[PDB]
């Protein structure tokens, strides 16, 4: 009989569910991941500009 | 990352002055050597034309 087991015709949809979460819990890390990695992608690219700046204005200077 | 990119252009921004430093001094006894052995010539081209 299908009592206990009854229980797991659900335990399953229910499984099903949770699993699709769970793929929304790693979809929503990789687009944070790819988020942090770009502000730190301005921040390489503006410090750089401003040591290429700040040699070159030292250059002038001497 | 700030941090050790101020302190990268700092301990090359002192370096480049003090070397400039050198060079400064030494440009400036380029030229001093070269008048004081072309001096008795400025020194005759100028007087020739005080006295009118």
């Amino acid at each position: 009989k299908l009592e206990a087991i009854l229980s797991q015709e659900v335990e399953a949809e229910i499984q099903a569910l949770l699993q699709e979460a769970e793929a929304k819990a790693e979809a929503v890390k990789r687009e944070a991941e790819e988020k942090a990695k770009a502000l730190l992608q301005a921040r390489e690219r503006a410090l750089e500009a401003q040591y290429r700046a700040a040699l070159r204005r030292a250059e002038s200077a001497g | 990352l700030e941090a050790q990119y101020r302190e990268r252009e700092r301990a090359e921004t002192e370096a480049l002055l003090a070397r400039y430093r050198e060079r400064a001094e030494a440009e400036a006894k380029a030229v001093r050597e070269k008048a004081m052995a072309r001096l008795d010539e400025a020194v005759a081209l100028v007087l020739k034309e005080v006295l009118p």
